[PDB]
């Protein structure tokens, strides 16, 4: 039913080395030349990606910003109220980004802000401005 | 190997069933009730058992009946039929026995036999054993034909047949008892030595051998499963099949490599895309950070919009700094993977050239066994006799195989130096025309009821014909002769004084440099008591080495023999012989092979006897007159001694049934 171990011969590829008297050497030379091909292509991308690595040299350590740990507070000083409005205007609905930019509020605290203040800061209107972007 | 059942096996018969031959002579029984048959087989099997655990003496009907146990006693005619049948078809009372009753006073019927090869001799004895008048005609000055032993002083080497290929079912088992043959086993270890004179590394040897065996299986699968047995409406050789298979491996070696390097570049390109994303994000960062710094530089107090800017810029930056790390993570995974793909590269070659050479030795060994280039063997059929090979070790005949024909030729009318030239057969009888080999002009004429042709297939093939048939042979016969293959294989005998090789090693090989000359002296044999080394010429090489003088050939041997062993240890040889089996005109080659385009069926054609046309038109159907035996008549044992023998025995049966009648079919 099956050829010996590690010997490979499908019906198809027998017939393929039969057609002419040099399908033998033809089929074999195609791959010889198809191989040298893929090897030169490899070399290209080694050099291409080697130059791109040189430009990443330094990582981003120069532009890294110290961590800070803010203890989520429940009250909204006028200060961080105003940060919010501006954050909404810029970030739209990115509740995360807003919670970060303010620093001391959780992502839920931001959510219930939208509703609690929707009235007093016309937040609906504000989002429409961000809409146009 | 136990019981009467063992005698059946030792006589190539199924203990539990009736053969088709037996059906023909005992149609009543095989047609009959189960029980009657079961009886028959025992009577048969038992009788055989008797013959063979003592084949030194005739086994009579009474002697057999003697060892009879009921209900097997009951029927005395049955026992007689059986014993007669067995005796007729040389299953018992063959070879060399002591007779009980000296021969019948008077002979009956006259037969001429062509050739005193084993096939000839076997039948001659049988016929004479059945009291016909028999005369053999040998062109040679000696019996045996392709059994040819060389003798000088204590040097004894076989140039022809040398091996008994197992004893389990072999007739020669029985002959071995009847004649003193010194049967010695063969040690399988065969060390190889490349051109340099340096053994092949044990690791290599094992791999290539294993590859070779796989390459064969390959072809068989290739033949039977993929049905790849025609190409350009020409039948496919074994050599073609191998070439094909090899290429496909060589090809698949490449296919792997390609697929592996393509897996690399697919990843190499995923990385390129990442590295861009990375490099661009680094720029957005550099520049953004700058902005944040500037926004931070604005000393307070400051209104809320300026405050917001710092925060927004601060967050926008830590956000971009997150992305980049996720990417440098992704990068490290792809980067390590790349080096692991690079770590395990699919194999570079299928086989080297130093390999391909060693492989070519294993092929030469195959061309040796079948005595022909693999380009000539039938892919479908070359190994058709593999199912009937005997059991047990292969032995040499140490004292020279010639012992066996010579033994057989005792008390036989043998005209040596009598070359048959023409064979005429008619309804009336036949006449054979020979000549003396020494004075070709001196002419002989023999008349007989029947002729038995044991002419070698090479002779039969000869064109223009060495022997002429009158009338000429039917096209069905001659076509078979054309289709069948008659190979060649040659031995070189080296008689030294000192044993300068390893005596614990029976045989060792030498690896020829090229495919073309893989046959040349590719294998050597210390198999004899004396200090004697044989060297084989096989394959394409055999045919060509038959135009090189003895001296040159021994030159080449000695040279080869100094690589392995060193110019100090290798003396000149005292006596040397080289064979030339294809040039030998009473042979025209070595032995048959199922050539591409033939089948084992042709072997059966060559055994069919020939019946002449009637003398007077509308006269009754004649009796057949011309019969055939030899190594090429026996489908299941071709190209061996035992087959030659068996073919002789067989005809002796066919002939006697014709000319003495069969009193056992009652
Ligand atoms: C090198 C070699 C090694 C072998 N090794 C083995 C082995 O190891 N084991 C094995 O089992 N078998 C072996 N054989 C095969 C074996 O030798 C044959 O199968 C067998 O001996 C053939 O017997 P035969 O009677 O069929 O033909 P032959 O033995 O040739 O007998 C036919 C006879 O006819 C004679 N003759 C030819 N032309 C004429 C003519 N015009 N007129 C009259 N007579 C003629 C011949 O001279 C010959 O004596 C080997 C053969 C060779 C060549
Ligand atoms: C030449 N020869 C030999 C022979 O000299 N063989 C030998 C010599 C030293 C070591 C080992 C071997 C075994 O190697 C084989 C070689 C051939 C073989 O089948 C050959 C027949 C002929 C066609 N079908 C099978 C079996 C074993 C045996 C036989 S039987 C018929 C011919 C022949």
């Amino acid at each position: 039913r099956k050829p010996p171990k590690g010997m490979f011969l499908s019906q198809e590829d027998v017939e393929a080395v039969s057609a002419n008297a040099t399908a033998a050497t033809t089929v074999l030379r195609q791959l010889d030349m198809e191989l040298v091909s893929v090897k030169r292509q490899i070399q290209n991308i080694k050099q291409t990606n080697s130059a791109l690595k040189e430009k990443l040299d330094g990582g981003i350590e120069p532009y890294r910003l110290p961590e800070v740990i803010q203890k989520c507070n429940a009250r909204w000083t006028t200060e961080e109220q105003l940060l919010a409005v501006q954050a909404i205007r810029k970030y739209g609905r990115d509740f995360q980004a807003i919670s970060d930019v303010i620093g001391n509020k959780s992502v839920v605290q931001v959510k219930n802000f939208f509703v609690n203040y929707r009235r007093r800061f016309n937040i609906d209107e504000v989002l429409q401005e961000w809409e146009a972007e | 190997p136990s019981g009467v059942e063992g005698a059946a096996f030792q006589s190539r018969l199924p203990h539990d069933r009736m053969t088709s031959q037996e059906a023909a002579c005992f149609p009543d029984i095989i047609s009959g009730p189960q029980q009657t048959q079961k009886v028959f087989l025992f009577i048969r099997n038992r009788t055989l058992q008797l013959w063979l655990d003592n084949p030194k003496i005739q086994l009579t009907f009474e002697a057999t009946l003697q060892q009879l146990e009921a209900p097997y006693n009951s029927d005395t005619v049955l026992v007689h039929r059986v014993h007669s049948y067995l005796e007729r078809h040389g299953l018992i009372n063959f070879g060399i026995y002591k007779r009980i009753k000296p021969l019948p006073t008077k002979k009956t019927g006259k037969v001429i036999i062509i050739g005193s090869g084993v096939s000839g001799l076997a039948a001659a004895r049988q016929l004479q054993s059945f009291g016909m008048d028999v005369t053999l005609l040998e062109a040679r000055d000696r019996v045996g034909g392709r059994v040819a032993t060389f003798r000088k002083g204590n040097y004894v080497a076989d140039l022809g047949a040398m091996v008994v290929t197992g004893l389990g079912g072999n007739p020669m088992a029985v002959v071995s008892k009847q004649v003193n043959m010194e049967l010695a086993k063969i040690k399988q270890k065969c060390p190889l030595y490349e051109a340099n004179g340096q053994a092949v590394p044990k690791e290599k040897d094992e791999m290539v051998e294993q590859e070779f065996n796989r390459l064969l299986e390959a072809t068989s699968y290739l033949s039977h499963q993929l049905d790849f047995n025609v190409l350009n409406n020409k039948p496919v050789s074994l050599g073609q099949a191998l070439e094909v298979v090899i290429q496909l491996q060589e090809k698949h070696v490449k296919d792997e490599q390609i697929e592996h390097w393509k897996k690399i570049v697919k990843t190499q390109e995923e990385l390129k895309e990442l590295l861009n994303k990375m490099v661009n994000l680094k720029e957005k960062i550099k520049e953004l950070h700058q902005q944040y710094k500037e926004a931070s530089e604005v000393k307070p107090p400051r209104d809320i919009t300026a405050e917001f800017l710092v925060k927004s810029k601060h967050r926008d930056l830590t956000a971009l700094c997150k992305e980049y790390d996720e990417l440098a993570e992704t990068q490290g995974k792809l980067e390590e993977k790349l080096q692991e793909l690079e770590a395990n590269p699919p194999s570079d070659v299928y086989l080297s050239s130093r390999d391909r050479q060693i492989l070519d030795w294993h092929f030469a060994n195959l061309e040796f066994a079948n005595a022909t280039p693999l380009s000539t063997l039938s892919l479908k059929h070359w190994d058709q006799d593999d199912d009937f090979e005997f059991t047990g070790s292969h032995l040499t005949v140490r004292n020279g195989y010639s012992c066996v024909p010579v033994a057989l030729a005792e008390g036989l009318d043998i005209k040596l130096n009598t070359a048959v030239r023409q064979v005429r057969y008619t309804a009336s009888g036949c006449e054979v025309i020979a000549v003396n080999t020494r004075s070709t002009s001196q002419t002989f004429i023999y008349k007989c009821d029947a002729v038995l042709c044991t002419l070698p297939l090479g002779v039969l093939k000869q064109q223009p014909p060495a022997v002429q048939f009158v009338p000429p042979l039917p096209e069905w016969k001659t076509s078979a002769v054309q289709r069948m293959g008659f190979g060649n294989l040659n031995k070189v005998v080296l008689c030294f004084d000192r044993v300068f090789w390893d005596p614990s090693v029976n045989l060792f090989g030498h690896v020829g440099s090229t495919t073309a000359s893989r046959g040349e002296l590719f294998l050597f044999w210390n198999l004899y008591k004396a200090p004697i080394l044989l060297a084989l010429v096989a394959g394409e090489a055999a045919g060509i080495m038959e135009n090189i003088s003895d001296d040159v050939i021994v030159g080449r041997c000695l040279a080869i023999l100094k690589g392995i062993f060193g110019s100090s240890a290798v003396p000149q040889p005292k006596e040397t012989v080289v064979s030339r089996w294809r040039a030998d005109p009473w042979a025209r080659g070595s032995y048959s092979y199922v050539a591409a385009g033939s089948s084992g069926n042709d072997y059966d054609l060559m055994a069919q006897p020939i019946t002449p046309g009637p003398s007077i038109p509308g006269a009754p159907q004649p009796i057949p007159r011309l019969f055939f035996a030899g190594e090429h008549t026996i489908r299941n044992y071709p190209a061996t001694v035992h087959g030659a023998l068996l073919s002789g025995l067989r005809e002796a049966g066919r002939i006697a049934d014709q000319f003495l009648g069969a009193m056992y079919t009652l």
